[PDB]
């Protein structure tokens, strides 16, 4: 059942990317209006895998009072703030990106550019909108501003060079001499990218090692005969395995992935009885062999100018809110909190590792953070068990 | 050293009477702070342990009403064997503050 | 209030707190509870006919199309936040009015409203005395949605909800397919002047594994959330679906069909389907 | 059903030392994440505190009072201990031990009103 | 709605100068690189030309069987193309559309692709004697 | 440049049926195909951009689908209006001015 890679991405009418919509007849329109008065800004700080940023806008003869700058924004694009520079996005280090523009459709023109993770370096760049030209009932137009942090990718990026092809582009790689029986076992770290080169795959390729137990990758991204796994970002047992196979020159290459070290000292609360659980956490805390007029109160305090590792929390009893999708504020000496935000937005910074598990009765929750935190946060969650409480407060730098 | 302090000094009441007794705290100990009742020559009793809660095996007839610096405990009617010294205290910081307290009598 | 996350409701009582039966504490509750995406909101309040309710009047004065927004000034649900369901149910059993609003999938960007029950013109006499009513505010705080929900607009008015928006044509035929898994928010939207087939989509499906046969969403699965309106103030149906906890995987569709255009939505369910949907998400902010 | 009984002295001369321990039955305190403390009332007065020390051994004292008293859990008899040395002539009072949790500046903490105190022992400072 | 719309063919003698006009209605050519296609006896349309965008210089482009002897001109401010004929050969006879790159993709070699959306009904030119 | 070959030049099938266009590039192409159709006394219009998306303003029964080296057009339940000639073009790699040898569907 060999397919090649972008045809196991099977077909989605929708678009599946970081669309910002700038458009009159669209929902965040630009043209004059009463309600809101100011710029849109849509800011993408993060790292992509081969993924896609569309810049919708007006048409010209429908909206000739819309400009951007630069005219062939995602061709070339602004390199500061203030000094107001374009330069040629080829050379900004930018490694196997691409671009489209599409203008058949006549609402609106689609400026989409496509980013591989294999930049080796961080990368900013704007595009901005101008509506003022537009004005109505003497009222100005608003602007905008895309705002791209093409981060580069903090682990280290492997590469199976299983085709005839050369790629120069990135020169990290295995290639075909390293294979034992065309077998390959590689031990990697957690987050650690598998970018496989094989223009014939299995359909179920990095779904289903051979034996020993299997996990699942956060994503595996086909794109253009490279299928990218990406390594999780915390697992709880040794034997652990994953299986891909390749046809590659009348051979079935066969790919097994495995980490190597397991169970990180997660920075939380244990309030569970279980002394035998397969997590760790750094605190301990019953709640259970505590009397019901006590309210528990644990903290965790995290500072490191760049983060690696997790925060998590292991109850018994229900947590309040479904931590860690959402989590509370920090409402200390007043009251109980009582308001739910997104942790993406509470600390700030993107593409947070998520994590659940339910160890018998014990509900587990951990988000694994990489990277640097632009400002000092703090959030809570609450665990409840009959009418006892426990508020895990983090702190992270 | 947060300083607590119960008013008034004396209570004296007939059976059957509905009676407030509030508690002052210097500092904010956010919503700790604990309600006890000691019989002469016993130990003193864990009436309420929260400000608006009540501890399991008290009947109903106390009820607590407070949050940040004024607390109050209201008694709703009156016992022969409700005469007692109060003694309110806060369990948020080290040291532990009681209060002076207040003597309930049948009158 | 009292906010429940295992149903995710947020229920508001104001029968025996506006009643001008008895004497209150407070002239006014000023309760502000942030909601958000797919946050039931339930709020039970009396009627024009029962004891001492003669005087109860609300802002907005209709509960269905209008929500105040700012000041007094009520605005259109739907206009403010796109896809809000609104249920108005009058009981006369106990002469009682529930009102349920139900946030869309995806909010586009935070929102605030409020609304208002006055039962203080109400006036009662007990015991040579006289005694008012009170009156009762209820702030609302809609918090940002996640992502957007993976359905198909053909109204293409819906284009921040949805990630297909494509505006009708004469003669048009567009056949959407969309897969989604456990947890995962699908929907369509319809003109409302179009016929909805089967209809009460998604309470009633065509199955794909039927040969399009008319099935009941209830027999197909039991474990999954959806809701339905038929015409909202902007006259526009709307339908939104949620499996959660289900290990079937299945294939159902609805259509929606006029004398020039005959839409389709293909709604494919895999449990063991994630979306390739980037990990971090677009954020808007405005800043002046 | 925790309890907690006081042992000591009934009288001690002017000018020395005063060491009482407590027995806990029923429980444990081993494995107790609860802190024990003292609690002294003269006669015809209110609640004094006088410290606590967790159960690894921790210390905690009236900021006052940090100069002479000494606590010790020993959770082979699971009893704690307190000796508060040179006594005055105001220092008669009965003293309670207290079960109780911590304070608030503390990373992991349990906080707790003071439940199942002792009887309680009168300890005096006469001529 | 965005179209286009051509003139200028029609019978001239072999060996003349002829001069065929496109011109595009409800929209602007000056982001488009207009491409002269040519559909002769039935066959698929055969590249003639091509003019490219202001940004990418405005080079010019033709088939072998051409080259040398057809000229193309753009101008943005009024939106006109025009392809100069000179000394058409008999197999010249065909129907001539002028169509635009509605859809461009590049890549960090410059540009890669072009797919046109929009066409023009098509002048017809015929040669003969 | 690439050479597109489509097979068979002439597609015969009754209205209502269900009829398979094939378009065979020589090279690797990837995804991007373009399929043109062209009525008689018209210009060719775009019919599909990128072997599987749809242009707009057209009907659904008009499918795209394949990738790499083959592309394949399925127009189902074809209409008494559905009979033309079409074109399947590269556009991956320069240049992309190059059109198919045509193909067209008859009314058996
Ligand atoms: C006893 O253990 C201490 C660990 O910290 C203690 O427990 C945590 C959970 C917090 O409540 C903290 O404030 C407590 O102090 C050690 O610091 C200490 O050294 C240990 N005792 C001895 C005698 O070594």
């Amino acid at each position: 059942d060999f397919c090649k890679p972008s045809s196991l991405n099977s077909e989605i009418s929708g678009f599946i990317g970081y669309k910002c919509n700038f458009s009159n007849e669209g929902v965040h329109n630009l043209k004059p209006d009463m309600r809101e008065r100011r710029s849109i800004f849509c800011t993408i700080h993060s790292y992509f895998i081969y993924d896609k940023i569309r810049l919708i806008i007006p048409k010209k003869s429908s909206s000739p009072e819309f400009k951007i700058l630069p005219e062939k924004c995602f061709q070339k694009v602004y390199t500061d703030y203030e000094n107001r520079v374009e330069t040629d996005i080829s050379e900004l280090g930018l490694i196997e990106y691409e671009i489209e523009e599409n203008d058949t459709n006549p609402n609106y023109n689609e400026r989409t550019i496509t980013i591989s993770p294999f930049s080796p370096k961080d990368i900013e760049f704007f595009c901005f909108c101008d509506n003022t030209e537009k004005v109505i009932s003497s009222i100005e137009g608003r602007s905008a501003m895309v705002h791209v942090r093409v981060l580069k990718y903090p682990h280290n990026i492997l590469f199976t060079n299983l085709t005839n092809d050369l790629f120069t582009y990135l020169p990290k790689t295995y290639n075909e001499s390293n294979f034992v029986s065309n077998v390959l076992e590689v031990e990697l770290n957690d987050g650690e990218l598998f970018v496989l080169a094989c223009e014939l795959i299995n359909k179920k390729c990095f779904q289903e090692g051979k034996e020993k137990a299997l996990y699942k990758s956060n994503k595996i991204i086909y794109h253009k005969n490279l299928t990218i796994f990406k390594a999780p970002f915390y697992v709880t047992s040794k034997d652990v395995n994953t299986e891909c196979t390749c046809k590659f020159k009348n051979n079935n290459y066969k790919i097994v992935l495995k980490p190597k070290y397991e169970k990180k000292v997660i920075h939380g609360c244990n309030f569970s009885s279980n002394v035998s659980s397969k997590h760790t956490f750094t605190d301990s805390l019953d709640i259970s062999l505590v009397d019901d007029s006590a309210h528990i109160s644990c903290n965790v305090h995290l500072s490191e100018p760049k983060y690696n590792h997790l925060v998590g929390l292991n109850c018994p009893g229900d947590i309040i809110p479904d931590c860690f999708f959402q989590v509370y504020q920090p409402e200390s000496e007043e009251l109980e909190p009582s308001n739910i935000v997104y942790l993406d937005s509470q600390i700030n910074i993107g593409d947070i590792e998520y994590y659940e598990d339910a160890e018998g009765d014990d509900k587990i929750k951990l988000f694994g953070i990489v990277g640097s935190i632009p400002k000092t946060t703090s959030f809570t969650c609450i665990c409840k068990k009959d009418k006892k409480s426990a508020y895990m407060t983090v702190t992270i730098d | 050293d947060i300083q607590m302090t119960q008013s008034p000094a004396t209570l004296s009441a007939s059976v059957g009477d509905r009676v407030t007794i509030t508690c002052r705290a210097s500092q904010s100990i956010s919503s700790w702070l604990a309600w006890y009742q000691q019989k002469p020559g016993e130990a003193p009793k864990l009436l309420i342990y929260k400000a608006s809660s009540l501890q399991s095996g008290v009947p109903s007839r106390f009820s607590g009403s407070g949050s940040g610096t004024k607390f109050s405990l209201t008694i709703s009617s009156l016992q022969p064997d409700d005469f007692a010294t109060f003694y309110c205290q806060q369990y948020h910081s080290y040291p532990y503050t009681f209060g002076q307290g207040t003597k309930l009598e049948i009158k | 209030c009292k906010y429940d996350v295992t149903t995710k409701v947020a229920t508001c009582e104001i029968i025996d707190t506006i009643d001008s039966s008895v004497l209150k504490e407070h002239h006014t509750v000023h309760y502000s509870i942030t909601l958000s995406r797919w946050d039931k909101l339930i709020i039970k309040y009396p009627t024009n006919e029962k004891t001492h309710f003669e005087n109860f009047f609300v802002n907005p004065f209709n509960l269905k199309d209008k929500v105040l927004y700012n000041y007094n000034k009520p605005i259109n649900i739907e206009h403010i936040l796109p896809g809000a369901i609104t249920t108005d149910i009058y009981d006369t059993r106990t002469k009682i009015k529930q009102y349920i609003l139900r946030i869309p999938p995806y909010v586009h960007k935070d929102i605030h409203f409020s609304l208002e029950f006055n039962n203080s013109l109400s006036l009662t006499k007990q015991n040579q005395n006289i005694i008012y009513g009170n009156v009762a505010k209820i702030f609302i705080h809609i918090n940002q949605g996640y992502k957007e929900i993976h359905g198909c607009d053909f109204t293409g008015k819906y284009s921040h909800l949805f990630t297909y928006s494509k505006k009708p044509l004469p003669n048009d035929d567009d056949i959407c397919n969309v897969t989604i898994g456990n947890n995962t928010f699908s929907g369509f939207a319809c003109l409302s002047h179009f016929e909805l087939k089967p209809n009460n989509c998604f309470s009633s499906v065509y199955d794909y594994n039927e040969a399009n046969k008319v099935k009941k969403l209830f027999d197909l699965s039991t474990k999954v959330e959806l809701d339905h309106i038929k015409q909202n103030t902007s006259g526009y149906t709307l339908s939104y679906i949620i499996f959660n906890k289900e290990s079937t995987k299945l294939k159902f569709s609805c259509t929606c069909s006029s004398n020039y255009s005959n839409y389709t939505i293909r709604i494919t369910f895999d449990p063991n389907y994630i979306i390739p949907e980037p990990q971090s998400r677009a954020i808007i902010k405005y800043v002046d | 059903q925790l309890q907690l009984q006081e042992s000591g002295p009934g009288l001690v001369k002017p000018s020395e030392t005063l060491s009482l321990t407590c027995t806990v039955s029923g429980g444990s305190i081993s494995r107790s994440p609860y802190y024990w403390g003292w609690i002294r009332q003269p006669p015809g007065k209110g609640l004094e505190w006088f410290g606590s020390i967790y159960n690894n051994g921790s210390t905690y004292y009236n900021p006052p009072l940090k100069s002479r008293l000494t606590i010790s859990v020993d959770t082979s008899k699971n009893q704690f201990s307190l000796k508060l040395s040179s006594v005055t002539a105001a220092d008669t009072a009965v003293y309670y031990c207290a079960r109780h949790g911590g304070s608030t500046g503390m990373k992991v903490v349990v906080i707790a009103p003071p439940d199942y105190w002792g009887q309680g022992t009168l300890v005096t400072v006469s001529s | 709605e965005e179209q286009l719309v051509e003139s200028g063919g029609g019978l001239v003698k072999p060996g003349r100068s002829l001069r065929l006009s496109c011109s595009a209605s409800g929209f602007t050519l000056g982001d488009y690189a207009v491409t002269w296609f040519r559909q002769a006896s039935g066959k698929e349309p055969e590249w003639v030309g091509v003019i490219r965008t202001k940004d990418e210089g405005g080079t010019t482009e033709y088939a072998a069987s051409v080259k040398g002897r057809f000229s193309i001109l753009r101008d943005d401010s009024k939106s006109i193309a025009h392809l100069q004929m000179n000394s058409l050969k008999i197999e010249d006879t065909a129907v001539y559309y002028c169509t635009r790159n509605g859809l461009r993709w590049y890549d960090s070699s410059g540009p890669r692709g072009w797919a046109f959306d929009i066409w023009g009904p098509g002048t017809l030119v015929v040669v003969s004697s």
